[PDB]
């Protein structure tokens, strides 16, 4: 039933979010793209 | 240009090629990997598998029908057929560049609409390739028969494999079907008035349930049923016509199987669908097989594989990587010896597996096969060269952005001269494409990116004393003599040239032997499987071979025309690195061809698999060369093609040579006398009914038991139709309604007929096989088609004999081959635009190649061209260096740009090094493209230090 | 909400036929599956056009 | 900008130009030709036959629900039906951008009687016919030629999808049957003919052991000769009742092939392989004193169009460099500026090499080529006339209102491939590789030209002009706005069209004839009517196809005739007659032909006619309604008003006539009191009379039908029919009469159901006049009658293409003029904008000039136009605004009067590339003379007001 897309996207989700997490990673160069980087947990809460 | 801004982005495009590198390595992930390309063209069979009739029967009434509504196929290329024993096989091969299900649209639009007489069912063939054959196996077991052995195949095995994504089918060979025979005694047939084609008009009926649909009771609606189906042979034996013996059994059979001392075993084999990748799917077969084995099939019946693709795969992987690791393991030591520093030599190093997955990753992302055989010839040493200049600026200069970007342009220069001279490779198509384009696609990629690591990272990342100044007295050391020897060497390449063989492939050894082994014509099943297990007998005395399988007459799916008088042999061997003997393979294969040599009745023809495959579907036959012999009469055609065959086995060059067609074999034909049944009240139906159902045996109907089904044959009891005289006994029912033996209104003799009709787009030839093994194909086909055609009698109804085999391919191979190579000469001198030395600096390392062919007496084949091609898109690069750095202007340069020129020529003529390595499955293509490019270098390098330094003083001063 | 999918086994009148029978009879069993097919559940025997 | 660094890269330039040579030259050497464009539309039609069966149980149960299910086949656009003995034919035509085999393959799935699919080619794709001749072999011979060796190899051509035959005789074996032992014998046709086919089999016993050997059982009873099957009535060879006949030069019956091109493919590529097997059949194959001969050839068309459009283009090209001769005075210069033509085109063919684009020679005709080197002409005069060391110093003056005016007019050449279907197909080559080779000549003026470093009495007359432009306002306003309406009121009274006659080889003709008639008498009327075209001096040969052929993609009755009229080389005409003159003497000639209504087309353009309207001719008008005699009598209506318009040819309904048929129903009670069936007589009528084949009797690689029919005078007339008997249950004779009504009655020969309507069919050629005008005053005769209602109207053929070419006119126009206003933005544009009535005035005088309308084809012409002319403005109005920006009125004849030269220049080149192409000797330049005249006319009289309104027009607006 749907606990197959379920477990497609939600694993789905899982691979593909480090993706672009070790890409902002890179792209914020201004160590302190580290601190920018943490302001994502802030808005999870 | 960027190498300005690059070297301040240090960290940040370190990082960047550190994540490319893993999007790299993930690239290389989800990567086909092809251990043997798909070789094949886009072909399709339309298979007409009528039950029992002989050849005049089926070639008149099917594939004359069939060739008539089919010659217009958008797409053809190649068009053959071959009626026999009840069986219309039109193959039809299509041009290069038609998809496969497009084809098999156009065809199947072209086959249905028809009307074949005996129920008989035009299909296609499964969409598969002729190497797509990837899982061999057999069925074992101690205890149990080979009917059930036959059951299990047919119920479990087969349609378990089946679901496997990526097999189209799996065919059957051997075992035993099991029907519902019937025995007629003909005696109690015409004596109870009603003949067999009431019976079987009869005994056909009695067998279909009802549904009375819906009956209701109350509130209730009850569906109706009415079972009246034949289950059991007691629900068989007690049916009525009127107021026999009824057993299991089994149909004539198609083939016999036999193995290791084993006359009659049942084989599987698995058809790869087309596209599909053979690793990928072979998991999937694997997991098939083990679920099979360990919980499907009863314990102590096994399946066992005898040939297995990943096998080769593994042989191959092995192989390569081997090839591969030694070639960047000696790059890495030369670079040790020649820079002195491991650091620099590592950071020089890098530039290899960076670039390796910046080429994966464009190969990946644009649907590039990682085909091995291409791989495993990749240079490496190349690669590198241009980070290498990099490095000998910048290490024999003592910022360091400045002579980086010196040195920048004449690198982006010699990037596209070497990059260029691939692009050739690009243009051949067919078989010579899917084997050496995705080498040339993998050299681009890694020639971009090894542009881009030089360019862009290298200059960021912060005995020789007698070979010094030895080179500076032979600089010192005439210009007649000079230009003399330039020319004289230049003659030496054309002699050498011109004098050296041309083939097409290097044999490409798989891991097995495959045999067309050719028995005497119109054999029994059964004499055939004595001479067979003889013939295995043979085979198995030599130690080198694993397991050896015949294959006797045809598999019951008509897919082959096959006679019982026809063998094919699989032949497996051990480990080459495992052999308790001295034997080599071509002496393997002398030695088997000696023994069977020695047996009566048995003409054998040596070939492997999956090339016998597209060998056949590629000249009609299966035999590396064929010869035609158009003409509608068969007797003459067979005259002729009699005497080319002898003439064939005449010349040192061709080590098998027969006729591909059977013999005219013998048939008792029964022909119907119209007036006599006429001025006796007989039909010609009611006869052949007899033959048919009475002698032939044709099968009733089908009874149903579980998920499986049977066939409910009806024929005449045993000792009955022994032989003429008794055939002629059976009576048929006159209007007089009593008994009139077929004897007094039909002819029943004795006569010949063809076994199999080779139709030719409506040419009618006669194969003439021929494989070759020692000479090339030039010497050889020099004679061969020199005597040939000059001592044929002509003419007649036509009789032209044609050729077929690598002999067209080679020629339309080297045709674009030669199409292409002179495009890029100019392009590689508007390049170099002086540049007519440059351009003449090329000849050079032709010599140089053709000495260590001749030493290894290869061939001048596509691969060996490809080599070449490799060869002069690199040792043009030396003369470009040798050249930008330089009367007295040869000191100027020559002493100073010795060094890395020798550099260059080391890594480069040492990465193909292992490559020209034989052993092992998986060189066999690669090292012919060794033997070119390092022979080539040494000579080539050899000459640029001394004759070109000694040529560029000899310009606008005289 | 919960539910078995299938519909459970439903009655039948089943008519199975004695082979021995309408052997000692002088019988088919064509017959009698004709006579239900076409008798009892009634088969469309031809198509009329208006 | 880039002409920087190019003037240091002289040589690099020469030598990459070079090699876009080398490449432009082999891409020219791999590129297609197509002469005649496929015009058609993606369509296809699926065939039901019935063999023997009539008219009525065809339609009603099976054209019907196959139109049901079909109708929602994926990508329809229209769809059509035909019913009628032998057949149910059904043709849909898609939408655009349908893809072939996708669109048979919807079909095929939806039609899944015996509905099949017919070959897959274009109405142009019959590319060659020919015909079997001899002086000592007859037709049935010739006929098992055709069948057995001709076709079967002219079917091995790649291209080739099928070849259709008609005439001559196919070979079946028959007895023929005399009922009198038939009376008492209780046998039927049925019996008979179960026990005559039931008994032509070959068993195979399969494989019978005799020691180690192995023998396969070989059972023989194949029926082989008319002697197996004599084993009563005259057992003989024979043929079946004869499809259609064709005739020739005095030859009335003969035999003929038609290879069908293969959608997609090229006509002239697939014509060397047909030519080879042709060859083939006469020098090796065929019998000697037979020859394939043939009498339509696509390759000849091809030949003369080439040699048309290598005329004109060769013309075009020396007039183009003898301007630039007598301009320049240096012919170093004129070659150094003309050598952009052949490079242009060499950079145009690569990228159409690329593309895939085809070397359409009707389009590439029309290409002015001096309109290619306005740009580089322009530097050159520039350089050689206004410079007189630093060469792109000069180059930069006249930069931006060439790269501007350049990039103009291709956006102004742009809008092209707005419209679709059949006006694309035939101009869109054209706007591609004019496209290309304008970026070409953009490429090369600003590159590899800086690289390369009576008039008298002209000059001053000029500055007198412009001196009376000193004023004058309202004078200088007063003539152009008097003449905008000048020209609005000119090209208001222009007939309009959709395109020229377009000349192919021949005539084709759709000759209709007297119903009912037999195929005797039908044959006798085409021997006439053949003997009677041959009476002219004109025609190589007269082909006439009366009635039906083998296959059944046409419903053809005897009635019917299609007619081939093959003509000599114009070039050898003695006769002084024109070949609209030549067709008008054919119709006047066929009004004297007893009975023989004659619709005059062509042999491409007739088919795609048909697959577009639905018959065989240029217009059509469609009565609909569910009654047929009512949708008769409208028709008739209209058929006798239409006929009346002066401008309507021919006029005729294509629905030919319902007619007698001898009807045997079958009497229930009275065979319900005689025992007999239906089924019984239906055997009789169809096996006995009908003479249906049994079986299939093998010869070789031969077959041929087992037929078993009564002989002949025992199926007469109505009366011998109903007197031959039939046995009954009580074992005795039955009279045929004494259970049936064998009568006479009417009944329809064609039913035509389309979009699901019934409708008749006027079909009508727009032929002697005007189209607009024409079908303006027809259509408005029409509204007179229209007896409603019980019935709806509708007009089509080239009327849908008028409209749709219209439509598509009025869509691109304002299009191009906002991109066009929005470039000459910035480099006030309105002022250069008016330019375009300058140029259609002359556009429109030429029109009336020579005698012409207002097709698709001069529309693209005056697309054209504006860009040259617009190109003159530009560079008069930004030359003067540069030379400026009374003492304001000096630059009116400083910054102007010095681009005399310039201008009159490029307006002569480009006028005189396009005279030539304004010839119409020769096959390939009936739809070039339109852009020809439109531009030749509309330049020549848009200079004359670019050099004198115009800067009068600037200098009185900037005030
Ligand atoms: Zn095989």
């Amino acid at each position: 039933g749907q606990f197959e897309n379920q477990q497609r996207a939600q694993a789905r989700l899982a691979v593909i979010l480090p993706m672009v997490l070790a890409l902002m990673f890179v792209l914020l160069f201004g160590r302190q793209p580290a601190l920018i980087l943490m302001a994502v947990p802030l808005a999870t809460l | 240009r960027l190498v300005t801004l690059c070297f301040n982005r240090r960290g940040i495009v370190a990082l960047v090629f550190a994540m490319v590198a893993l999007y790299g390595w993930y690239a290389w992930k989800q990567l086909p990997l092809e251990a043997y390309p798909d070789i094949a063209d886009t072909t399709s069979q339309v298979v007409t598998q009528v039950n029992g009739l002989a050849a005049e029967e089926v070639e008149q009434q099917i594939t004359i029908p069939l060739e008539r509504e089919i010659m217009g196929v958008p797409g053809m290329h190649v068009m053959r057929s071959k009626s026999t024993f009840g069986l219309s096989l039109i193959t039809v091969v299509f041009k290069d560049g038609a998809e496969d299900y497009w084809s098999r649209q156009r065809l199947q639009e072209r086959i249905n609409g028809v009307s074949l007489p005996y129920g008989a069912q035009p299909s296609l063939d499964p969409l598969t390739s002729p190497i797509g054959e990837i899982y061999r196996y057999t069925l074992v077991s101690k205890t149990r028969d080979l009917r059930e052995l036959s059951e299990l195949q047919f119920w479990k095995v087969i349609p378990r494999l089946k679901q496997v994504a990526g097999v189209v089918d799996v065919a059957n060979f051997g075992g035993l079907t099991t029907q519902f025979m019937l025995e007629f005694d003909p005696v109690m047939l015409s004596k109870y008035n009603i003949s067999l084609n009431q019976i079987t008009q009869a005994i056909s009926e009695n067998n279909a349930n009802a549904g009375g649909s819906i009956l209701n009771r109350g509130e209730q609606g009850l569906v109706v049923r009415g079972v009246g189906l034949i289950r059991n042979l007691d629900d068989l034996g007690n049916i009525v016509v009127t107021q026999g013996r009824v057993v299991l059994g089994n149909p004539q059979r198609h083939g016999i199987l036999g193995m290791d001392r084993n006359p009659d075993t049942i084989q599987g084999i698995t058809l790869l669908l087309k596209n599909e990748n053979p690793s990928v799917v072979m998991e999937g077969v694997h997991a098939a097989v083990r679920d099979l084995n360990d919980n499907i099939l009863p314990k102590d019946v096994k399946v066992v594989p005898y040939i297995d693709r990943s096998n080769l795969v593994d042989a191959t992987v092995h192989t390569v990587g081997k090839t591969l690791m030694e070639g960047m393991f000696l790059v890495s030591l030369v670079l040790l010896l020649f820079l002195g520093s491991p650091r620099a030599a590592i950071i020089v190093a890098v530039t290899i597996p960076l670039s390796l997955l910046m080429a994966f990753i464009l190969m990946h992302h644009f649907k590039i096969p990682a085909n091995l055989l291409s791989l495993g010839a990749i240079d490496f040493g190349i690669i590198v060269d241009g980070a290498i200049v990099v490095m000998e600026n910048i290490l024999r200069r003592r910022d360091i952005m400045q002579s980086v970007l010196q040195v920048a342009r004449p690198i982006f220069f010699g990037m596209i001269v070497i990059i260029t001279a691939y692009l050739p490779l690009f243009a051949f198509q067919r078989i010579e494409y899917k084997l050496f384009s995705p080498m040339a696609f993998a050299v681009g990629f890694a020639l971009f990116g090894a542009l881009l690591v030089a360019l862009l990272l290298i200059p960021g990342l912060a005995a020789l004393v007698w070979l010094a100044p030895r080179y500076e007295s032979v600089l010192n050391r005439s210009t007649r003599t000079a230009i003399g020897i330039a020319v004289a060497t230049l003659v030496g390449v054309m002699i050498l040239g011109a004098t050296i063989g041309r083939d097409f492939l290097p044999y490409l050894d798989e891991g097995s032997i495959w045999l067309q082994v050719t028995l005497p014509p119109g054999i029994s099943l059964e004499k055939a499987g004595q001479m067979a297990d003889n013939l295995r007998a043979a085979t198995m005395e030599f130690p080198e071979v694993e397991h050896v399988v015949t294959q006797v007459g045809r598999n019951d799916e008509g897919t082959d025309p096959f006679s019982p008088s026809h063998i094919e042999t699989a032949v497996t061997l051990h480990p080459y690195s495992t052999w308790t003997s001295g034997r080599d393979k071509q002496q393997l294969i002398e030695a088997m061809a000696t023994r069977f040599r020695d047996l009566p009745g048995t003409q054998v023809g040596f070939s492997q698999p999956m090339i016998d495959g597209v060998l056949d579907k590629l000249a009609g036959a299966h035999s590396d060369l064929v010869v035609k012999v158009y003409g509608n009469d068969f007797a003459e055609t067979r005259q002729v093609a009699t005497a080319i065959t002898r003439l064939l086995k005449t010349v040192p060059g061709a080590q098998d040579v027969i006729i591909d067609q059977e013999p005219p074999l013998p048939q008792v034909r029964i022909d119907v006398d119209r007036a006599a049944a006429a001025r006796l009240g007989i039909n010609v139906a009611d006869v052949m009914a007899l033959i048919q159902t009475g002698i032939g045996g044709s099968p009733v109907t089908q009874v149903f038991v579980e998920d499986r089904s049977y066939n409910v044959v009806a024929r005449f009891i045993g000792s009955s139709r022994n032989d003429p005289e008794a055939i002629g006994n059976l009576t048929l029912t006159a209007a007089n309604g009593a008994h009139v033996a077929l004897a007094q209104v039909a002819h029943i003799r004795l006569a010949e007929g063809e076994t199999t009709i080779t139709r030719e787009m409506n040419k009618r030839h006669l194969t003439v096989r021929l494989n070759l093994r020692g000479r090339d194909l030039s010497t050889f086909l020099e004679e061969a088609r020199m005597r040939i055609d000059k001592e044929v009698p002509y003419d007649r109804t036509h009789i032209q004999v044609a050729w077929g085999g690598q002999f067209e391919n080679q020629q339309r191979a080297q045709a674009r081959l030669a199409v292409i190579l002179p495009m890029v000469l100019a392009l590689m001198f508007v390049l170099l635009f002086q540049p007519a030395l440059i351009l003449m600096a090329v000849p050079l390392a032709t010599l140089g190649g053709l000495v260590a062919l001749h030493l290894r007496g290869m061939t001048l084949n596509v691969s060996s061209a490809v080599g070449f091609i490799a060869l002069f898109g690199v040792a043009v690069l030396n003369a470009i260096i040798m050249i930008a750095n330089l009367k007295e202007a040869v000191v100027r340069g020559a002493g100073e740009r010795m060094r890395p020129v020798l550099m260059t020529a080391t890594v480069a003529a040492l990465g193909l090094i292992p490559a020209a390595l034989a052993h092992g499955l998986g060189s066999d293509v690669q090292r012919p493209l060794a033997t070119v490019v390092v022979g080539g270098l040494i000579t080539a390098t050899a000459l640029t230090l001394v004759l070109l330094p000694a040529l560029y003083y000899l310009i606008e001063t005289r």
